[PDB]
RNA sequence: GACUCUUAGCGGUGGAUCACUCGGCUCGUGCGUCGAUGAAGAACGCAGCUAGCUGCGAGAAUUAAUGUGAAUUGCAGGUUGAUCAUCGACACUUCGAACGCACUUGCGGCCCCGGGUUCCUCCCGGGGCUACGCCUGUCUGAGCGUCGCU
RNA sequence: CGGGCCCAUACCCGGCCGUCGCUGGCAGUCGGCAGAGCGAGAAAGAGAGUGGCGCGGACGCUACGCCGCGACGAGUAGGAGGGCCGCUGCGGUGAGCCUUGAAGCCUAGGGCGCGGGCCCGGGUGGAGCCGCCGCAGGUGCAGAUCUUGGUGGUAGUAGCAAAUAUUCAAACGAGAACUUUGAAGGCCGAAGUGGAGAAGGGUUCCAUGUGAACAGCAGUUGAACAUGGGUCAGUCGGUCCUGA
RNA sequence: CGGUCCUGACGUGCGAAUCGGUCGUCCGACCUGGGUAUAGGGGCGAAAGACUAAUCGAACCAUCUAGUAGCUGGUUCCCUC
RNA sequence: AGUCUAACACGUGCGCGAGUCGGGGGCUACGAAAGCCGCCGUGGCGCAAUGAAGGUGAAGGCCGGCGGCGCCGCCGGCCGAGGUGGGAUCCCGAGGCCUUCCAGUCCGCCGAGGGCGCACCACCGGCCCGUCUCGCCCGCCGCGCCGGGGAGGUGGAGCACG
RNA sequence: CGCGACCUCAGAUCAGACGUGGCGACCCGCUGAAUUUAAGCAUAUUAGUCAGCGGAGGAAAAGAAACUAACCAGGAUUCCCUCAGUAACGGCGAGUGAACAGGGAAGAGCCCAGCGCCGAAUCCCCGCCCCGCGGCGGGGCGCGGGAAAUGUGGCGUACGGAAGACCCACUCCCCGGCGCCGGGGGGCCCAAGUCCUUCUGAUCGAGGCCCAGCCCGUGGACGGUGUGAGGCCGGUAGCGGCCCCCGGCGCGCCGGGCCCGGGUCUUCCCGGAGUCGGGUUGCUUGGGAAUGCAGCCCAAAGCGGGUGGUAAACUCCAUCUAAGGCUAAAUACCGGCACGAGACCGAUAGUCAACAAGUACCGUAAGGGAAAGUUGAAAAGAACUUUGAAGAGAGAGUUCAAGAGGGCGUGAAACCGUUAAGAGGUAAACGGGUGGGGUCCGCGCAGUCCGCCCGGAGGAUUCAACCCGGCGGCCGGUCCGGCCGUGCCGGCGGGGCGGAUCUCCCGCUCCCGUCGGCGGGGGACCGCCCCCCGGCCGGCGACCGGCCGCCGCCGGGCGCAUUUCCACCG
C-alpha cells in the first residue's frame, strides 16, 4: 500500500505523466533487465537501454536465443530497434519492428565512464540497502 | 453539478406563431447553434431537472448507546462457529474460535514470521480464499480508482503496537485493530455479523474492562453497562418439550377433514 | 393554503438564501489545523504552561448564574498591589492583568490574593543567562524537574 | 409475367448500443506573487522544407549557466557533451496607464558622435533626452503685502 | 291465444387462479428407553396409588413454513400492498463466470411466468460481466405544434420560360451543342452590352498545370483547385490649412 | 426624381416589396456624394404615430431571470385489494 | 418531467428512560472514518400551570379538651391521595369428570354462584391560576391604603402516582 | 530712489523620489432598483439585495469601553453553539427580527496632543575618508547647507503622572558585522520467477514448484509492456543512502547605543469645540413620543459630560471619560500558482470547449457562438498482373481478422436493393377458433422402469458368533474430581471505586508561643466490585476430566461355505 500523501494512485494522472514524460524521463522508463551473468557480476538488476547494446528478445513473434545489437532507441514511440529483428514490406523493403525494452534482456553493455559511474552507484545503493536490511 | 451549468446562453422563446414549440431558442447567429433550444431539462444542452447541490444531507447521526450496542452484538456473534462459517471464513481447522495468542505476537516485525504464525494457527486457508477471490470489479468503477476487489479476511486485534501492524499490513485481507478503538464498519463488514477474529492475550483481558460485565460496569466508559436480554432461555425446542409445559396442553388435532 | 389542523409557520426563506449557504465540509480539516497550531505553539513555548497565563476567580454577572465561579480576563490592580507583585512584572512572569476590574468586596479580593500567592509559590524561574544565577532564581534540582502541565494552570472548581 | 404486402438470408444508408477516456464536475490542503526597472491585453514577425495550435522577439520553435548523460525524427544535413529538465546571467519588435506633439505612422526641438564639412552652414546615419500630477531641497523671480536702513 | 324451440359474462353443477374470513390445524418426527388417539349431538382423566425369537416403522416443519374449510372477484379520479419485475453505483458474499471467448447486437430455434420479463440454442463480435444479502439514486416514455440526429411518401414530380439568334468547317482532346480559330447571320448603337475612376472587395490581376469538389446541363472552360510571378514618383495623391 | 391605374405579371417569385405598360414633376419649397450634429420615454418629424440598420403606439444587446400565471400541453414498469 | 434543503404534524422501527441528546469544542492508504470526554450537559426539549401585568402556583378527615352545637387555633395521636357504572384477563369454589362394587388419599380438569379489578369511556366530587359575589377570623420588627385565610359561581392550551 | 529681511505666490528638460493602469474568489466606502409576495394594490416584502462607482491586502475591516449590567457583578476586538424564530417591528396583514448573560477557538496590549521640565538637547541633504554593498547602511571629518521657537527630541497619558526628601536594591539590555555547532527546494539511487510444462496472433491466462507448503515483503497502491503481472520496467515501504543551495533556533569574537530600578511621605500637575447637545427634514434600524447616519438652524459646561431601551420636572444612586492614533491570533476565499481525493458524468453526458474552442461562423456594434473521440498489437496502410482517360474494379499479398482498407472498434432502428417462400377486386391492419404449407427441434422410429420373492445357470475371502485394539453416544437412584452463576450464606480476611454519612494533622487569614475561622491531607462508617478460605442451591443442552456399565461403529484375526455378496438369464 502507498502511504505518501504526495503521489497519486490516479490512473488518469499516471497515464498522462507516462505519455507526456520528457526525453530524459523516457530514458529512465526505457529500462531493460541485465542477463543473469551480468546481473551476478555487477549486482545491478536493470539499466536504461542504449543505442549499441547486444540484447535478446524474450516475448512475442520474434522471441528466440539470438544476440542482436540495438540500432536506434526511438524514444517518441517507446520502442527500440535491433539489427536483425525486421519484417518484409510489400514492395521488398525491410523495415524494423519496434519492441518494448521491458521485453528485452541486455547481454553486453556499452561501457564508458558515465555508464560505469551509474553501475557503481547502483551497486553501492544495493550494498547499503542489504547492510541495513540484515 | 455546476450551479451555472446549462445557463451560459442568452436565449428567449420565439413566442406563439412561427410553428415552433414555445421552448426558448438561442438568439440569432450564423451557426448550427442558432434557434436550437437552450433552457429546460428536455433540451440538448441546458440544465437538468433538479440540479444536485453540495448541501444535501450527506452524513448521519447515531446514538452512542446503540453504537455500543451494535459493537457488543458484533463481538458476541464473532464467537459462534455457525455464524463465522455462515459469513464464510474457513475456520474448520481453527482450534478454538475465540482465538487468543500470547503477547509475543505483538512484537513481530516480519511479514514472513506473521505468515508462519498464521500457518501454524491454521488460518491460512482464509488468506488463500482471499487470493482466489481477487478479481476485477464490474462496471464503471474501474475508471474511478476502484479497479480491483477482493474478499475480507481475518481481523487481528492488538492491545498495543510493537510492530504488529508493520508485520501484518502487507498480507491481503488482514485488518489490524486496536482493542480500545473498535469500529462496527470493520468488525461487521457489509452489515453482517460474524467476522473471524484473532485476539492477543492482553487485548482479550482488557476487553472485559472495556465493555463491563453484568455486575461490574465498564471502567473505561464514563457510564456504561451491558445491554440486557428480553428472553434468557433461547432454546425454544427445549422449552417446548419440557414437562411443566407439556402437562398443560390439549390433545393435538391432526385429522385432516 | 392551509389544510386541516396544522401549525402555521413562518419560514425565513424569502431572501436570496441559496447565494449564502455556509457548508461545513472543511470542519475536520479545521480541527486538524487548530490542533496542529496548538501543538506548534506549545512546543515553541518550551517550559511554560501550555494554556498560557493564570487567570483569577470570577463570579458570573446575572442572577441566573451568580452562584457559579469561572475564569476571568485578568487579575485586578488592587489584587496585585495586595499580593506584592508589580504591574509590569506580572505579565513577564506569566500573570494575566487587567486595569478594568473593580473590587466591590473583600472576599473575592482575598481569594484572588491567596490564589496569586499559591501560584507565586508554585512557579519555577530560569536564569536568562544560564551560566549566571540570580537572587530569586531557582536551583538546578528543580530546574531539572521543570515540565509543562496540560490544561489550565490552577483549575477553577466551585 | 409485372406491381403491392408479410417474413427470413444477404447487401446498402445511418451512427444507436456496448466497451474504452492525456476531459470535466465537486470536495479538501499549502502557498497566497502584477505595473513608469513599463503590467494585463493587442498587433506584427521568427523553423531547411511550416498553414493552424504551441514556443519565442531582429540573439526570434530560442542564447548563457546548472543537472542529466547519447540522441531529434515526417524527410534531408553535418562523450573536450547531442537531447531534455531546471533556470539564478544576458536579451526582450510596434501599440497599450503609454510618456516630444498627433495617432496619417505624419511633424518637431535640445545635446553628442561618424559620413559632408574638413564647423561654414546645410544634408545623411546613430545614440541620449524632450508627458501629467505631486513631496523634499536648489536656482531664477514677482507683489501700492508687512517692514528696516538710507 | 296454445305447445315447441334459439341464447348473455345472469342462475345451477364441476375444474383451476387470486383475495377475504375461520385472528382455523401442525413443535406429536414424544419408536425396542416403543406402544401409534383426540371428528364427535349434549362440561370435565387411554389419571395414580390405599383397604374391603427375528432389531424394523414413507413425506414432512425455508413456522416469513406447510396444510384444510367456506365465501367472494366491475371499475375512471384516488389510496394502499406485493414484485425471485427492470436500470446505474457502493458495502459483504458466490475458492462465481471469462481469449477453449465478456459486454453488446441479430435470430422462421426450445421454453418458463397471468404479467412486468427471464433462461437456454445458433450467428456476429473481441475484454470484461453477473447471481444472492443490504445501501444509494440524475432509475423505466408513444404523445408535450417536446430537444437533437437520421430517414421516407410526395417524386425522377414542380421546375432549370424577363430583356429578338444562331449556323458551317477545322484544331486540340479519350470524349465537343457550349473551348479555340476562320467564315456567315445578328444584337448593344456613343444617356452603350464601349474606354477610364471614387466608395467597397483584397489577390479576384498574369502564366503554366489539373479536371477530385464548385460554376443548379456539360465543359478540353473559370473570378475553382495547385504551383509560381506582379503594384518602382521631388513635379499623381496623402502629408500641410481651415470649414460645419 | 417619384409611384396613379391596370386592383396586370409574380405571389414555396428574379426580388422578405421586384417586373411591364400607363402615369406625376422636371429652374426649383429641385436632385445628389462625402463630412458633421441630434440617442430611446430620447432624437427627429411640410404630422402618416411616420422614421430612428428587413425591428417602432417606445429600437437593439446583456443581466436581474429558471420573473409571476386561479390559465393551455405533457407527465415514463407489472399484478393484487 | 413530484427532486433537494428547512420547518411542522401524525404513523411506524430502534436505544435509553423522568430523563434524553455532544450536534460545538477538546484528546487519541481506507481515515474527511472511528473511539473517548462527565466538574466539557453550557444548552435544547421534557419534568407546572395561570395572569395583560405586578404575582400566585396543584387532597382531606377523625379522636379529646380549653377559649371566641358547630366552626377556628394550641395542640398530641391515628387514618391517611377519591366515588359510581361498564370493564379483557385473574381469584375462590355448591358439585362432577366411570370399567365390576364400596370408601377415602394426591395431582389435573370442568363448573352454579360469588369477588379484587388493567387500559379506556361516561358521570359525580376534589385541588391550582384569573375574575365576580357574600362575609367574618388570624399574624406581627415595622399596627398599615399591611400580610394571610373561607363559602359559593364562572374563565384556563391545568393537577388528580410522569 | 536704491539695498536687505520676512510673508504669500510663480517658472524650470533644476537634484532626488513617488502616484497612475490590471485582476478582482474573499474585504472596505458610496449608490441603489424592479420583477416577486401580499391571491388586487399604493405602506410593507423582495432589499442596503442585483446593476453602477471608488479603494486595498494576503487576508481585509474591527479592536483595547463616553461598555454591559442592577448581580455575591463582569471587563478590547473577531469567530462557533445557544440565547431565538425570542424581546420588539409590521395596511399588527403578508411578513420581518436582534442583543445581554452562559460554554468555547484565540488571547497582547499600547502611543500622542494637551499641562510641565530639559542651553533644539531634534531631523533631512551634500563633499572627503574607511568598511559594508543587490533590501543604501555603519563610523570619522566639514568657520557645509537647510527644516524647526507659528515648537523637533527625551520623561510623560487617566491603570494616575511629575519633582523633592528618606530607606532598600542592581551591574544578567539591544544592535551593525565576523567566525562555529545539528526544516525547505532540487538531483541520482536501493527486494523478489520472465522457473518447468501447457493455451494464444500475442501472454500478464491454466497446472506445478515437497518435509522451507517457488522467492521478496516496513515493498500485495498505481501505471506501462501484443489479453487479465507482488516478483519484466518505472515505481510503492523504510527515523533508507549520497550529492547541491537557503532560513531559524545557539556559540564566542570586534565594535556601537545606555548607564537605566523599587517602597513610603510631602509638594505640584492633570486632557481633544462649529464638537456635544437641541429643533426640523430625509434615509435607515427589531429599536417602538425618534436605533444609527446626513443636511440646514441654534449652539455649550467643567463637582462637568454621556449612558441607565416611554416623553417631562424634581431627587438619589450605578457606570464610563467622547469629539486624536497604532496593533498579531482565532475569521473569509467559485480569481491565481501547485497539489490530493470522490458511492459524481462517461462524448445528445460532464465546463460552451476530452479534438488547431471562446475556435469556425454571424452581426455595423454592444455581443452571439457551434459540430467534431476510437483501424490495428505493430502500417505490416495492399508490391506486382490486367480492363478503363479516370474515379473505379477483378486477381495477388499483410494480418488471427480487410467479416478492421485512412470519418477504417462493435454496427441496432427508420428507409432501400436483391434472393426464397406465400398471397393479392370491398385500404391495410387487429381479437377468438380451426385448417393448410413451410423452416427448425426431439439427434424420436421397436419403447419406460425401481425394489422384494421363486427358479436356472456362475464367481468370491464371504455371512453370523467369538477375540484383540481404537473411536463415539447415553448413563452411575447417590462413583470420584473439576469449572461456572444476571445464586446465596458465612469472614477474628485483603484491596479498588463512590457517598449532599462522620471526625488526627498541615497551609491561609483574622489576635498579645494563645482562644476561636477557612482550604487541604489523614482515619471511621455505609454501598458496589475483584481476590484468599469455608458451607449449601443449580447448571455443564451457549459451559467437562478420569473410572465403571450398556450400546454402536471401524480396523485386524478366527471363521470357509445349505452363510453373505457380486453380474446374467426366465
Ligand atoms: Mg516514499
Ligand atoms: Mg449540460
Ligand atoms: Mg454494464
Ligand atoms: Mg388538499
Ligand atoms: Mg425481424
Ligand atoms: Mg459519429
Ligand atoms: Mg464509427
Ligand atoms: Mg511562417
Ligand atoms: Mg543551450
Ligand atoms: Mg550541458
Ligand atoms: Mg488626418
Ligand atoms: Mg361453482
Ligand atoms: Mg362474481
Ligand atoms: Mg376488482
Ligand atoms: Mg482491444
Ligand atoms: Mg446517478
Ligand atoms: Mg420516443
Ligand atoms: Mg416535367
Ligand atoms: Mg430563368
Ligand atoms: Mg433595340
Ligand atoms: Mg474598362
Ligand atoms: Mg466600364
Ligand atoms: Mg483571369
Ligand atoms: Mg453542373
Ligand atoms: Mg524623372
Ligand atoms: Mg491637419
Ligand atoms: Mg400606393
Ligand atoms: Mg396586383
Ligand atoms: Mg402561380
Ligand atoms: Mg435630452
Ligand atoms: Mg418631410
Ligand atoms: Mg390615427
Ligand atoms: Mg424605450
Ligand atoms: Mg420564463
Ligand atoms: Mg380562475
Ligand atoms: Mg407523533
Ligand atoms: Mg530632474
Ligand atoms: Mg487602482
Ligand atoms: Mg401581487
Ligand atoms: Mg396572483
Ligand atoms: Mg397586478
Ligand atoms: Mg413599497
Ligand atoms: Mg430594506
Ligand atoms: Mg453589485
Ligand atoms: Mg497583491
Ligand atoms: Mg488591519
Ligand atoms: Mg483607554
Ligand atoms: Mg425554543
Ligand atoms: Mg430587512
Ligand atoms: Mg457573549
Ligand atoms: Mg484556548
Ligand atoms: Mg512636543
Ligand atoms: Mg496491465
Ligand atoms: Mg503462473
Ligand atoms: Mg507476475
Ligand atoms: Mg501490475
Ligand atoms: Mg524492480
Ligand atoms: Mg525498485
Ligand atoms: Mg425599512
Ligand atoms: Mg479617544
Ligand atoms: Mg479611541
Ligand atoms: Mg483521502
Ligand atoms: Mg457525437
Ligand atoms: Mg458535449
Ligand atoms: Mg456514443
Ligand atoms: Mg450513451
Ligand atoms: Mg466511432
Ligand atoms: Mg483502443
Ligand atoms: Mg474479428
Ligand atoms: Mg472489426
Ligand atoms: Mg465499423
Ligand atoms: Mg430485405
Ligand atoms: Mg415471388
Amino acid at each position: 500500500m502507498k502511504f505518501n500523501p504526495f503521489v497519486t494512485s490516479d490512473r488518469s494522472k499516471n497515464r498522462k505523466r507516462h505519455f507526456n514524460a520528457p526525453s530524459h524521463i523516457r530514458r529512465k522508463i526505457m529500462s531493460s533487465p541485465l542477463s543473469k551473468e551480468l546481473r551476478q557480476k555487477y549486482n545491478v538488476r536493470s539499466m536504461p537501454i542504449r543505442k549499441d547494446d547486444e540484447v535478446q528478445v524474450v516475448r512475442g513473434h520474434y522471441k528466440g536465443q539470438q544476440i542482436g545489437k540495438v540500432v536506434q532507441v526511438y524514444r517518441k514511440k517507446y520502442v527500440i530497434y535491433i539489427e536483425r529483428v525486421q519484417r518484409e514490406k510489400a514492395n521488398g523493403t525491410t523495415v524494423h519492428v519496434g519492441i518494448h525494452p521491458s521485453k528485452v534482456v541486455i547481454t553486453r553493455l556499452k561501457l564508458d565512464k558515465d555508464r560505469k559511474k551509474i553501475l557503481e552507484r547502483k551497486a553501492k545503493s544495493r550494498q547499503v540497502g542489504k547492510e541495513k536490511g540484515k | 453539478v455546476s450551479e451555472l451549468a446549462g445557463h451560459q446562453t442568452s436565449a428567449e422563446s420565439w413566442g406563439t406563431g412561427r410553428a415552433v414549440a414555445r421552448i426558448p431558442r438561442v438568439r440569432g447567429g450564423g451557426t448550427h447553434r442558432s434557434g436550437q433550444g437552450a433552457f429546460g431539462n428536455m433540451c440538448r444542452g441546458g440544465r437538468m431537472f433538479a440540479p444536485t447541490k453540495t448541501w444535501r444531507r450527506w452524513h448521519r447521526r447515531v446514538n452512542t448507546t446503540q453504537k455500543r450496542y451494535a459493537i457488543c452484538s458484533a463481538l458476541a456473534a464473532s464467537a459462534l462457529p455457525a455464524l463465522v462459517m455462515s459469513k464464510g471464513h474457513r475456520i474448520e481447522e481453527v482450534p478454538e474460535l475465540p482465538l487468543v495468542v500470547e503477547d509475543k505476537v505483538e512484537g513481530y516485525k516480519k511479514t514472513k514470521e506473521a505468515v508462519l504464525l498464521l500457518k501454524k494457527l491454521k488460518a491460512w486457508n482464509d488468506i488463500k480464499k482471499v487470493y482466489a477471490s481477487q478479481r476485477m470489479r464490474a462496471g464503471k468503477g474501474k475508471m474511478r480508482n476502484r479497479r480491483r476487489i477482493q474478499r475480507r479476511g481475518p481481523c487481528v486485534i492488538y492491545n498495543e503496537d510493537n510492530g504488529i501492524v508493520k508485520a501484518f499490513r502487507n498480507i491481503p485481507g488482514i485488518t489490524l485493530l486496536n482493542v480500545t478503538k473498535l469500529n462496527i464498519l470493520k468488525l461487521a463488514p457489509g452489515g453482517h455479523v460474524g467476522r473471524f477474529c484473532i485476539w492477543t492475550e492482553s487485548a482479550f483481558r482488557k476487553l472485559d474492562d472495556l465493555y463491563g460485565t453484568w455486575r461490574k460496569a465498564a471502567s473505561l466508559k464514563s457510564n456504561y453497562n451491558l445491554p440486557m436480554h428480553k428472553m434468557l432461555n433461547t432454546d425454544l425446542s427445549r422449552i417446548l418439550k419440557s414437562p411443566e409445559i407439556q402437562r398443560a396442553l390439549r390433545a393435538p388435532r391432526k385429522k385432516i377433514h | 393554503a392551509p389544510s386541516r389542523n396544522g401549525m402555521i409557520l413562518k419560514p425565513h426563506f424569502h431572501k436570496d438564501w441559496q447565494r449564502r449557504v455556509a457548508t461545513w465540509f472543511n470542519q475536520p480539516a479545521r480541527k486538524i489545523r487548530r490542533r496542529k497550531a496548538r501543538q506548534a505553539r506549545a512546543r515553541r513555548i518550551a517550559p511554560r504552561p501550555a494554556a498560557g497565563p493564570i487567570r483569577p476567580i470570577v463570579r458570573c454577572p446575572t442572577v441566573r448564574y451568580h452562584t457559579k465561579v469561572r475564569a476571568g480576563r485578568g487579575f485586578s490592580l488592587e489584587e496585585l498591589r495586595v499580593a506584592g507583585i508589580h504591574k509590569k512584572v506580572a505579565r513577564t512572569i506569566g500573570i494575566s492583568v487587567d486595569p478594568r476590574r473593580r473590587n466591590k468586596s473583600t472576599e473575592s479580593l482575598q481569594a484572588n490574593v491567596q490564589r496569586l500567592k499559591e501560584y507565586r509559590s508554585k512557579l519555577v524561574l530560569f536564569p536568562r543567562k544560564p551560566s549566571a544565577p540570580k537572587k530569586g532564581d531557582s536551583s538546578a534540582e528543580e530546574l531539572k524537574l521543570a515540565t509543562q502541565l496540560t490544561g489550565p494552570v490552577m483549575p477553577i472548581r466551585n
